[PDB]
């Protein structure tokens, strides 16, 4: 017992610090080399936000190095707010990316609306704007552990509804989809060369998603729920521990959307 | 080449009535449509433009909110729908063809007409020589004027000549104070600067006999009260 | 056969063989003279002020 | 600024641009395939089920093909084969009695195959490789053997091996099988396999550009 | 038969040294006391979009305003340089088009390629819209080039190694020109349209006289295709645009060539060239994507128009020299000054 908030010490001081560190050295590194077409739109889009989310990390790294907020409040305020808004923006990037991979599936020749570079353009935008809106009840007021238990509970409740699980039945769904089609169309010529590598690259999409950012919804609300009015030291520790798995998506979604891709990958070369 | 207007007859003052226009032999769905009337005694008088794609469309101040103009490509029909007929609004209306590309020639093409009868910033052009004496063979002049000067920036001189033979539709002569239009005898020459233009008949023989109106294309489009020569 | 080719191949040699020629020194002078007479009728060798220049920055 | 003639001038490059705009829409979505073979290759067989370049239009299971016949143009290849870089798939045709006949005719049609899967403008283009005239390689093979042509062969003279002989001679000519595919067919079939072949170098290559292939 | 081949060769032997004995100059020599041109540093007045394929050939009007491009879309579009509006867009009945021709007056257009025939478009048809006003037909080859001489006579260069003349009133070859052993590429009319030059894959050119029906004069040197021929302004000279990434000047009446123009930076083919007003400045497409200008009298690289993201295939300078276009397998054409 005694020894859990010992060991709990040291997940806040060095796990995070050194986890956090390693993310945002190798994630910006790989955001910055992968950094025109609705799925290129998305997928810079998504590679920005995943970038412009890492930036956060090095005040906080910092801060648990040290273990205490050096930067200010107001510096506090604004990288809450920018790290949260930017996870959240890549999560509908990511669902929007696998909308568009569904639709060129079933529109080869880019012929639905959906696909037109300024319909992208423009959903884009709407997703941004959308995000920074829902962020912004997190500016009345660590999100999990700060502000008003009751009124943080509820708003992390429905934004986890919102932000993730919607966007994750919904990617869920389109890229069952497009491993129903893949599988169906393997090989109508038993000659060519299969569709695995697309089938499994689909597969991987979403069990990533879901093991790395499903743990950490949960988690933050239970830590919430626990706040609110010595199971919180476990609660607790099991939220710092998920916490920088969901945020791994900003380094692995580089090399997954666009070095596993070969196309992708002889361009990248070829550059 | 043909255009056929139809729609005329007697209407009471206030009332309404649509005139429409049927081309055939020719793109119609290429070409802007103008709507000009004439007074049963006067000059011709521009009413109406809706553009090739009917994205443009223009009335005279005279008429606007009144009169509508509108176009059955498919159909290669024009219409102008009038309402709140006046006693101004007696004359013959024409339906003119004018399509607009570099170096094109609008207002080339005019159809028969159809009367109308209604029981009971603008530039000014000027052609003060109301009439003019006429005998065969001789070289003749027809001045006109205008209160702004229709040399545009781009260097074209947005005049037209119209020839109105007596009982006929106005025929384009000279479009852009100095092209020949097809058709035309090499004759007719066209010359102007400080806002000021002629038309020169050398030679002058037979059909050449009727009023000539100038028109301005600058901005909207108005007529010159027409010169008379006659024999 | 093939002999009526050869006969027309020859006889297009001699056609050609047949024609006057001017030393090249004198079809270069020829060549270098145009050009400077016409050196200053070429806008893309000289090129005009922006104000005669049809083609002007947006 | 601009003069009223100048803005119906205008108006008439925009409603031409539209036009252009849906003309390249419609072209978009249609599979352009480029036809090639020997001179007796049996392609006009191929033509059928579906005095320069010869265009054949149809249609099936929704997909509009633009087949393109160059047969006729007896000039230099290559002086306009990079016309046709931008087909989505070749379709190329070899009647399979060629082995002993002459102008050899195999080995002909062999040294096609090899200038036209290796051209450079065709680095990435798949190609439908038709053998033609199966019936007749079925009754000839019983009496010339197939090491006629191919001295180094040494298989049963039957159908089966010979043929199979002849498909893998004229797979091995790919000297980029990495990047390129070749959909061999013997031969509403053949038809069929076209569509089957198209859809899934579009398939591909829509994967190649969302970064799943 | 021996014999005759015996006597063609003699000929060969005999026009060798006759154009060896006036070979006593060299042009650079010559030149050698002209001041060079400065750097020749133009840029992009204009780009003309609306091309959705590669872009095959253009061709200026005589008004330096208007000019016709062709494209592999099945379009010929004229624009309006000055504005960059579109004047017209020509649906094309073939969309394999290789070549397009401006006619003089300004009422034709002429185009063609794989189908072998050259289609003449009316542009100032009664009815308002483009039509096709005649179809020759009789080329058994490709069509790679057609200039028109007047509204009713055009040249036409074939892949069939074969040069028509044809009366558009009825759509019969006047006259055939026949000679060359390769597909003839590209054809030059001179200012006078009393000759005509053409070079063809035999990486020979040659003089046509075009009432006569005879080859004048055949011209040799490079070592591959000759994709591109020029008349100068003179008249009495044109430059040649081949595979072998050289370009090289031939002087009608010395009879052989004057100077080649290459650079060892340079080692893809040449697909078009051109001349400025006064000759001096020899403008060349590349297959590496950009235009060189050279100095026809000095053979340096003058400059260079880079500005396309794909293959020159096609250039042109106006008849009052004022302005450059060059169209490219990008779908774009640029106006230069
Ligand atoms: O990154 C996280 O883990 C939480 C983060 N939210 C923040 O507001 C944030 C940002 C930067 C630093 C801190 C911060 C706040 C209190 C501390 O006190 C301490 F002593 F525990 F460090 C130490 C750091 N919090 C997020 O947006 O996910």
């Amino acid at each position: 017992c005694k020894n859990w908030l010992a060991a709990e010490a040291a997940l806040e001081k060095y796990y995070l610090s050194i986890f956090y560190g390693i993310e945002f050295v190798v994630g910006v590194l790989g955001n910055t080399i992968v950094v025109w077409n609705s799925s290129n739109i998305y997928l810079f889009n998504l590679s920005v936000s995943d970038l412009a989310f890492l930036c956060t990390l090095p005040m906080l790294i910092r801060s648990y190095a040290n273990g205490n907020w050096i930067y200010g409040d107001v510096l506090c305020i604004s990288n809450r707010y920018v790290l949260h808004a930017n996870l959240y923006t890549s999560i509908l990037f990511l669902t929007f990316i696998s909308i568009d991979r569904y639709l060129i599936i079933k529109y080869p020749f880019r012929e639905h609306l959906l696909q037109k570079k300024e319909f992208a353009i423009l959903i884009s935008l709407a997703i941004w704007v959308l995000v920074t809106l829902e962020l912004l009840p997190i500016l009345p007021l660590d999100f999990a552990s700060s502000g008003d238990p009751n009124y943080n509970l509820i708003y992390s409740m429905c934004l986890t509804l919102l932000g993730f699980l919607i966007p994750l039945f919904v990617m869920c769904f389109f890229y069952y989809k497009i491993a129903l089609f893949l599988k169906q169309r393997n090989r109508q010529v038993a000659t060519a060369l299969p569709l695995e590598k697309p089938l499994n690259l689909v597969i991987m999409a979403v069990v990533i998603f879901s093991v790395l950012f499903t743990p950490y919804h949960v988690m933050r609300n239970v830590r919430i729920a626990s706040r609110l009015g010595c199971t919180q030291v476990v609660i607790n520790s099991f939220y710092i521990v998920t916490r920088p798995l969901a945020f791994l998506n900003s380094v692995i979604n580089p090399v997954f959307y666009f070095l596993l891709g070969d196309h992708f990958r002889d361009m990248l070369m070829n550059q | 080449v043909q255009l056929v207007e139809s729609g005329g007859g007697l209407v009471q003052p206030g009332g309404s009535r649509k005139l429409s226009c049927s081309a055939s032999g020719f793109a119609f769905s290429s070409f802007g449509m103008h709507w000009v009337r004439q007074a049963p005694e006067k000059g011709l008088e521009w009413v109406a433009y809706i553009s090739s794609g009917s994205g443009t469309i223009y009335y005279a101040d005279t008429v606007k909110g009144r009169f509508t103009i509108s176009r059955d490509d498919p159909k290669n029909t024009l219409f102008l729908q009038m309402t709140s007929l006046r006693s101004e609004d007696t004359a013959m209306y024409y339906c003119v063809r004018s399509i607009y590309y570099y170096g094109s020639s609008p207002f080339d093409f005019w159809g028969q007409g159809t009367t109308l009868t209604v029981s009971s910033s603008d530039i000014v052009m000027t052609q003060a020589t109301s009439s003019v004496p006429v005998t065969p063979g001789e070289s003749v002049s027809i001045s006109c004027r205008s209160s702004k000067s229709l040399l545009h920036s781009n260097g074209n001189t947005y005049l037209y000549w119209f020839l109105q033979r007596p009982g006929q539709s106005p025929q384009l002569l000279i479009y852009r104070m100095s092209n020949l239009a097809s058709g035309v005898p090499d004759r007719f020459s066209g010359s102007g600067s400080g806002t000021a233009f002629t038309l020169t008949i050398s030679r002058l023989e037979a059909e050449d006999v009727g009023v000539y109106y100038c028109m301005q294309h600058l901005e909207y489009l108005t007529f010159g009260a027409g010169t008379k020569l006659e024999l | 056969a093939s002999i009526a080719q050869a006969r027309k191949l020859v006889e297009q040699l001699k056609m050609e063989a047949n024609i006057d020629r001017i030393k090249v020194s004198k079809a270069a002078a020829d060549l270098m003279a145009y050009c400077e007479a016409h050196a200053k009728e070429d806008p893309l060798l000289t090129p005009v002020p922006a104000s005669e220049n049809p083609f002007r920055e947006k | 600024t601009l003069s009223a003639e100048d803005k119906a001038a205008v108006e008439r490059s925009k409603m031409i641009d539209r036009n252009l705009r849906e003309d390249g829409e419609k072209a978009a979505r249609e599979v352009k395939l480029l036809l090639l073979g020997a001179g007796e290759s049996g392609k006009n067989t191929i033509v059928k089920q579906m005095t320069g370049i010869v265009e054949t239009h149809f249609t099936f299971k929704d997909l509009h093909f633009k087949m393109f016949d160059v047969g006729a143009q007896r000039s230099e290849r290559k002086k306009w084969i990079h016309c046709f870089e931008g087909v989505t798939a070749i379709i190329f045709c070899v009647a399979l009695s060629d082995y002993d006949l002459v102008l050899n005719r195999m080995h002909a049609s062999m040294k096609l195959f090899d200038s036209i899967c290796n051209n450079k403008w065709f680095t990435d283009t798949s190609i439908i490789l038709f053998l033609n005239k199966k019936d007749l390689f079925e009754e000839k093979i019983k009496k010339s053997p197939l090491t006629i042509c191919y001295p180094e062969y040494a298989g049963s003279n039957t159908y089966e091996e010979a043929a199979a002989y002849i498909q893998c001679q004229f797979e091995d000519l790919n000297k980029r099988k990495d990047t390129k595919e070749i959909y061999t067919h013997f031969t509403t079939k053949n038809v069929q396999f076209v569509f089957d072949a198209v859809t899934d170098v579009i398939i591909k290559n829509n994967l190649k550009d969302c970064g799943l292939f | 038969l021996d014999q005759l081949r015996q006597e063609a060769e003699q000929l060969k032997n005999q026009i060798r040294d006759a154009r060896k004995a006036c070979a006593d100059a060299t042009l650079s020599q010559i030149t050698n006391n002209i001041d060079p041109v400065g750097r020749i540093q133009m840029r992009t007045r204009r780009t003309l979009r609306g091309h959705l394929a590669k872009i095959y050939a253009m061709h200026w009007g005589t008004d330096s305003r208007l000019l016709v491009s062709a494209s592999q879309d099945g379009k010929l579009i004229i624009w309006d340089s000055y504005t960059t509006n579109k004047v017209h867009a020509i649906p094309l009945r073939s969309s394999w088009v290789m070549t397009c021709a401006y006619a003089p007056s300004g009422n034709y257009v002429a185009c063609g390629g794989l189908d072998n025939i050259c289609s003449i478009y009316n542009l100032k048809t009664r009815e308002g819209n483009v039509r096709v006003s005649r179809e020759l037909a009789g080329h058994t080859g490709y069509l790679s080039c057609c200039r028109f001489l007047d509204d009713n006579q055009i040249v036409t260069s074939s892949g069939d190694t074969t040069c028509a003349l044809w009366d558009i009133e009825t759509g019969q070859q006047t006259t055939t020109f026949t000679g060359h052993t390769g597909d003839v590429m590209s054809l030059s009319l001179a200012p006078d349209t009393r000759l005509f030059v053409s070079g063809a894959c035999d990486a020979s050119a040659k003089l046509w006289d075009v009432r006569e029906g005879m080859c004048r004069q055949t011209f040799t040197g490079h070592e591959s295709d000759i994709n591109a021929i020029c008349f100068f302004p003179n008249g009495n000279a044109f430059a040649t645009g081949s595979d072998d990434a050289t370009c090289r000047l031939f002087d009608l009446r010395a009879d052989q060539e004057l100077m080649t123009y290459s650079h060892d930076n340079i080692i893809c083919g040449i697909t078009s060239v051109s001349f400025s007003k006064s000759g001096r400045l020899l403008l060349a497409g590349y297959d590496d994507f950009n235009c060189n200008v050279w100095d026809a009298l000095k053979a340096d690289r003058a400059g260079v128009l880079a500005g396309h993201d794909n293959r020159v295939s096609c250039l042109g300078v106006t008849d009052d020299g004022m302005a450059v276009a060059t169209g490219s397998w990008d779908s774009f054409l640029k106006i230069w000054n």
